[PDB]
């Protein structure tokens, strides 16, 4: 819902979605999607 | 120019445009976890 997002919010009125009660499998994300800037602040991508 | 090196090695691979950032110490993805990982105390330069 976050990543493929067919109707996707504008920048002047952006959308905030709460995520709860699940597991964050990062390996699924880059199977079919390529991210240009995966900048991470405060938390290293290795220890995510 | 003023240095003289002892043990040099030239890695060689083709990656897509989004994954050039992944060839760096500490970055993750499907190119820096499953294909080619650079050491944390790396000393050299990546030319793409």
């Amino acid at each position: 819902e976050v990543f493929n997002a067919t109707r996707f919010a504008s920048v002047y009125a952006w959308n905030r979605k709460r995520i709860s009660n699940c597991v964050a499998d990062y390996s699924v994300l880059y199977n079919s999607a390529s991210f240009s800037t995966f900048k991470c602040y405060g938390v290293s991508p290795t220890k995510l | 120019n003023d240095l003289c090196f002892t043990n040099v090695y030239a890695d060689s691979f083709v990656i897509r445009g989004d994954e050039v950032r992944q060839i760096a110490p500490g970055q993750t993805g499907k190119i820096a976890d499953y294909n080619y990982k650079l050491p944390d105390d790396f000393t050299g330069c990546v030319i793409a």
